């Protein structure tokens, strides 16, 4: 399903990816920007982690 | 003798504030028209109606030039005068 | 180097689509229309126009803008949509093999600013289509000052509509001959400029109207000093001397030497300067024109032009239409 | 002749009348002037007067003698004024329920040699209307018949002024905008390419740079959006307000984001309109980025606040903007003391201790 | 007697035949009028004006007569010629640009009235209104240079030297035509006093160190500009430039014949400045160079400071913030931000 694909791609850059290799891959590339907008729980997720909130990040994870 | 009569004559309308161009003082171009580097950006830069800056000396060239010119010195080494910005804006 | 350097803008044109027209369609059926031989005869006819026999390189921008002229010339009527508007096609592909650019672009400015203020504009479709043509064969930056030239003109087109509908909200005493011709002008996108003229004195026939658009043009922006150029603005007369009122689209240099002649049947050479109230080397030029026409005739057998010589007023005058151009 | 049009018409436009005036331009038109730039200049008084009130049988009947003479009967020059004129006039006082019936007889007139601005200029008016009325059978035999031509706004390389491929995605960007809809708004702009590729440079070409702007700002590219702002914001100036004011917002707020914004103004198209209080709004927002002050960065928004503030698309911006502004600080007061306290760069930029923590992090 | 005056002019309105015929008539009303006194000589001089703005007297009449008009309006009092300049200026407005001429010679006049009564702002408005550049009709080169010259110096009496130093660059493009070398002098001498005032000792050290190298200069001039050169690198901030400037003035032995030579002296050889010679070097500066810069009532209270943090990088080894600040005077609070500036710009 077309609403898995984000989870799928945005779970698994985050592990092995910091916050620096996030803005330019899911952030800068426009093609992961159309996958990312149906759901607005998994772009929260990038932006929480690159201002240092890992405070609300790991709430939203769980 | 003649007949002379009219309606509603009118001739010219020009306008020229301060002095009167005289093809810029860095180009050939005129004070609204596309010198060097107002054509060849084509993207960060004016096509149509370039601008006018102006300087406290009375004479005006373009923005872009004048930008560049300041960034490396501010004042004017090639007579020992004072350059500084003065009236924004034909 | 049949014609050396007196060619004709009208034949200049034809002299290159026939050689080149018996050469693109040679290549393009024998030779199958090869790169090879177009890159070639491409080159080679930019230097034919380049380098010539004849000692005479800036004659070629020059009849480029006068073709321009003839077909944008405004005499008393107009022309077709199909005659004009096939002659502009071809006119493109002779312009891609002069190299002076930059000879054309000054040429053709002083061209159309003239025929914008003396009125010899006759079709406005020609001035859309000169624009655009040049745009997508040199660019957008070089067809920047001719793009800045037509839409001044449009704005100026847009406030004498306005203008004249104000006629109809208490307006009597106003209505007498032609209307508005309000031409804006600048500093960079135009070539003339405001220059201080030669003091002229202004006809007592011109003193209204332009009074008004004065006032009028103070209004939409904050001062805004106007000054007028006698050398291209031209007015026009009523004579009603002959079997048909003609009208005759004189310069405005000129009236103020006709108004002279409501005092006296004659005006010396003494008077005539002070009733202007210019120099004697601008009034030279001026009298010079109206002793070979019909307008102002010599006395005696024959009168050069002298500082103590009369200068009589004569009735019949060289017409045939209303409103006939000079220029 | 060319002397009976000339005193008749002087006398008639003394005093004019709503209905009176109207009989007195009739019997001028049956001489046929010989200019005949007088007949011309009496039938388009008529429609200045019929487009006002009266009716609208009355007004077509007028209006079919003025597409009439266009060739050689009167100069060119005179006629497209008045076709230009006209047409931007109806469109105002007219109703939609009174204009689509004048574009259909406006196109049987219109068929001779010149069929270049004649004929995309009344189509390109109908294009707009038929999205209102809901219409799809006339909305696609119209694009049929564009599509048979190479470009959509020139056949050949004449007069331009009229798009209608164009003009319909450029009016469902400005509306798509105000709902949020960036899915939509990626396709549309991938069309507009192809007709870039095939017009001049009109007034539509500069709204299709608008959108392109936009969407390169989300993505984080700040270079490229500076780029089609500022090609827009050329061609918005012709036209002005409502459409000028709404796009300086934009051209600025991508020059501050490059570090940083020495440029407030680069062209004059804005220079001397700063005296307005709405446009003055956006000449200190730059003036408080260039000094680097946190300050002054914040008491233009509690100033300004009818202007900024109502705008979605800079309001998601507005925090990256701040946090920038204290990293430049911190690095000229950070290279002579060594070991500095961390409440001491909270005292000194008026800051709470809260954001200090975490942006000492980020930095 | 105002009565018969308009009566007389509405008369040769439209009546037209001649050039000496029509202008010998005008003469005898307007010379009736100025030997009239009391309230019917302001009745009669205003209907002159409205006579000549309309369209029906010719303007080549109405420009002699007008010529004529302006040079017995400085005889009458400033009470009554006030009232005129006033009233006629609006009449002609409409048509400004027919009587382009006749604007100027009026403007020209009552400027002279502001300026003797004492105002230079009011005088100086009254010249700028002259279609000097924007105007149909060029005047002479005297009548240019001496408007010019009239607008920079009510300016500069008004303490406004920006409007003051903006006029006279219009009058330096007619001053090559002449042979005036003095003139050219002070163009670039006035200039450079505009870029000190910016508090711009840096730059300013250079464009006065320049100007007295060269030829044209008087010699009483070069050792002038040298002095000002030497009083704005003391003025000047410590960094990188200075310490080249200071050693240019040190090679010198043009230096040696000025006063100053003792301020150089200390300044080059990295020595201390006590109390005694801030004042001494402030009582020979000029009173437009003395500003208030926090502490004290001059500019140099912030080039001493400045100065000494900057010699003390590589004599003192580690003072303290309490006694550095007792050694100048200057409170603990101040000791630390203008040492804090310094490190920033990378000037110590």
């Amino acid at each position: 399903s077309p609403s898995n694909v984000a989870i799928y791609g945005g779970l698994c850059a985050l592990a092995t990816f910091d916050r620096q290799e996030l803005q330019r891959n899911v952030i800068s590339s426009s093609s992961f920007k159309l996958f990312l907008e149906l759901e607005p729980q998994v772009r929260d997720i990038i932006f929480k982690f690159y201002e240092s909130k890992y405070a609300s990040c790991l709430k939203m994870l769980d | 003798k003649k007949r002379f009569e009219v309606k509603k004559w009118n001739a010219v309308a020009l306008w020229a504030w301060d002095i009167v161009v005289d093809n810029c003082a860095i180009c050939r171009n005129h004070i609204m028209d596309l010198c060097i580097e107002c054509q060849a950006n084509q993207a960060s830069a004016t096509s149509e109606e370039c601008t006018v800056a102006w300087g406290v000396c009375n004479h005006a060239f373009h923005f872009h030039c004048i930008s560049r010119w300041l960034k490396t010195r501010q004042v004017c080494p090639l007579d020992n005068r004072e350059w500084e910005f003065q009236k924004y804006g034909h | 180097s049949n014609l050396t350097q007196e060619n004709m803008p009208t034949l200049f044109v034809e002299s290159v689509l026939e050689v080149h027209g018996k050469f693109v369609q040679l290549i393009n059926t024998v030779l199958n229309g090869d790169q090879h031989f177009m890159s070639a005869l491409d080159k080679a006819l930019t230097s034919v126009v380049n380098y010539r026999e004849p000692k005479s390189v800036c004659k070629a921008p020059e009849l480029l803008a006068k073709y321009c002229d003839n077909l944008l010339k405004k005499s008393a009527k107009g022309m077709t949509e199909n005659e004009v508007e096939d002659r502009l096609t071809s006119f493109i592909t002779v312009f891609k093999y002069i190299d002076d650019k930059d000879v054309f672009q000054k040429f053709y400015a002083r061209m159309l600013a003239k025929r914008l203020i003396h009125g010899l504009s006759m079709s406005m479709d020609s001035e859309e289509a000169m624009i655009n043509k040049l745009k997508q064969a040199c660019g957008y930056e070089f067809t920047s000052k001719l793009h800045r030239m037509y839409t001044d003109m449009s704005v100026s087109a847009d406030l004498n509509n306005k203008f004249n509908n104000f006629i109809k909200n208490q307006d009597t005493v106003i209505d007498l001959g032609i209307s508005f011709q309000i031409y804006v002008l600048q500093a960079g996108a135009w070539p003339l400029t405001q220059a201080p003229s030669s003091t002229f004195a202004i006809p007592q026939e011109l003193e209204k109207s332009v009074q008004m658009f004065e006032l009028f043009y103070s209004q939409h922006f904050s001062g805004r000093k106007l000054t007028w150029l006698h050398y291209l603005c031209t007015g026009e007369v009523k004579m009603n001397y002959l079997g048909k009122p003609y009208v005759a689209m004189v310069t405005t240099y000129q009236m103020a030497v006709l108004l002279a002649f409501n005092n006296s049947e004659t005006v010396s050479y003494k008077e005539l300067q002070d009733s202007t109230q210019m120099n004697e080397k601008e009034l030279t030029k001026t009298i010079k024109s109206l002793l070979d026409v019909k307008m102002i005739n010599h006395d005696s057998e024959k009168e050069d032009i002298d500082a103590e010589s009369s200068f009589s007023l004569n009735m019949n005058f060289s017409s045939k239409r209303t409103k006939f151009k000079i220029t | 002749v060319d002397l009976e049009n000339q005193y008749y018409n002087s006398k008639a436009l003394k005093e004019d009348d709503p209905k009176a005036a109207l009989s007195s331009f009739q019997k001028v038109l049956e001489l046929e002037g010989e200019k005949g730039e007088w007949g011309f200049k009496a039938l388009k008084q008529m429609i200045k007067i019929n487009f006002k009130l009266t009716n609208f049988p009355e007004m077509m009947n007028r209006y079919k003698q003025l597409l009439t003479y266009i060739r050689s009967a009167v100069t060119r020059n005179y006629s497209e004024k008045s076709i230009n004129s006209i047409l931007d006039y109806i469109s105002t006082s007219k109703q939609m329920d009174l204009l689509q019936e004048f574009y259909e007889t406006t196109l049987e007139a219109l068929k001779d040699a010149k069929n270049d601005r004649l004929w995309f200029k009344t189509n390109t008016k109908l294009g707009k209307l038929y999205l209102e009325r809901e219409e799809y059978g006339k909305l696609q035999k119209i694009l049929r018949q564009l599509h048979q031509s190479c470009q959509t706004d020139d056949g050949e390389d004449d007069l331009k002024k009229g798009t209608q491929l164009l003009e319909i995605y450029a009016l469902e960007i400005q509306m798509y905008t105000a709902q949020k809809n960036n899915k939509k708004l990626k396709a549309l702009y991938e069309q507009s390419l192809h007709i870039k590729s095939a017009i001049p440079h009109p007034l539509i070409m500069g709204v299709i740079r608008e959108c392109g702007g936009k969407m390169h700002l989300r993505e984080g590219e700040f270079e490229k959006a500076h780029t089609d702002f500022f090609e827009a914001f050329k061609n918005y100036d012709e036209s002005g307000s409502p459409r000028r004011t709404t796009c300086l917002k934009y051209l600025v707020l991508a020059n501050m984001l490059m570090k940083s914004g020495i440029n407030p103004f680069d062209s004059q198209e804005a220079k001397p309109y700063k005296n307005d209080p709405e446009i003055l709004a956006m000449t200190n927002l730059v003036s408080a980025y260039q000094n680097n002050d946190i300050t002054e960065f914040e008491k233009i928004l509690k100033t300004n606040h009818s202007n900024i503030m109502d705008d979605p698309f800079i309001r998601e911006h507005i925090e990256e903007l701040l946090r920038n502004i204290r990293t430049q600080v911190l690095i000229k007061l950070i290279k002579p003391y060594t070991r500095i306290h961390i409440p001491f760069i909270s005292k000194e930029l008026n800051i709470d201790v809260a954001d200090v923590e975490s942006l000492l992090v980020q930095c | 007697m105002a009565a018969a005056v308009r009566q007389d002019l509405a008369q040769l309105m439209n009546s037209s035949g001649s050039h000496k015929d029509l202008a010998g008539k005008y003469r005898q009303i307007l010379e009736k009028a100025i030997q009239l006194s009391g309230a019917e000589q302001l009745e009669a001089l205003k209907a002159f004006v409205e006579a000549m703005v309309n369209e029906n007297v010719s303007l080549v009449i109405s420009r002699q007569l007008l010529t004529d008009f302006c040079t017995h309006l400085p005889n009458l009092p400033d009470s009554t010629a006030k009232e005129i300049y006033h009233f006629t200026l609006e009449k002609i407005q409409p048509r400004v640009i027919s009587f382009e001429e006749q604007v100027a010679s009026i403007r020209q006049h009552l400027a002279s009235i502001y300026e003797k009564e004492e105002d230079w702002r009011n005088a100086a408005q009254v010249l700028v209104g002259i279609p000097l550049e924007t105007g149909q009709k060029q005047y002479n080169v005297d009548y240019k240079l001496e408007t010019y010259l009239k607008i920079a110096r009510l300016y500069l009496e008004d303490d406004d030297p920006v409007q003051a130093e903006a006029y006279i660059n219009r009058a330096s493009l007619l001053q090559n035509e002449s042979t005036n070398e003095q003139l050219q002098i002070h163009y670039k001498v006035c200039y450079a006093r505009v870029l000190d005032y910016r508090r711009k000792f840096i730059e300013a050290a250079q464009r006065y160190n320049e100007l007295s190298y060269k030829t044209i200069v008087h010699e009483s001039e070069r050792l002038e500009a040298l002095k000002h050169a030497l009083h704005c690198t003391i003025l000047a901030s410590a960094g990188q430039q200075r310490s080249r400037m200071l050693a240019t003035l040190f090679k010198d032995e043009r230096c040696q014949q000025l006063a100053a030579y003792g301020i150089l002296e200390k300044m080059y050889l990295d020595r201390i400045i006590r109390g005694n010679q801030l004042q001494e070097f402030a009582a020979m500066l000029m009173p437009h160079q003395k500003a208030t810069t926090a502490d004290g009532s001059s500019i140099l209270d912030r080039a001493v400071i400045e100065h000494n943090l900057l010699s003390a990088s590589k004599l003192y080894n580690n003072i303290t913030f309490e006694e550095l600040g007792a050694l100048l005077e200057i409170p603990a609070a101040k000791a630390e931000k203008i040492a804090s500036q310094m490190i920033t710009e990378g000037r110590m």
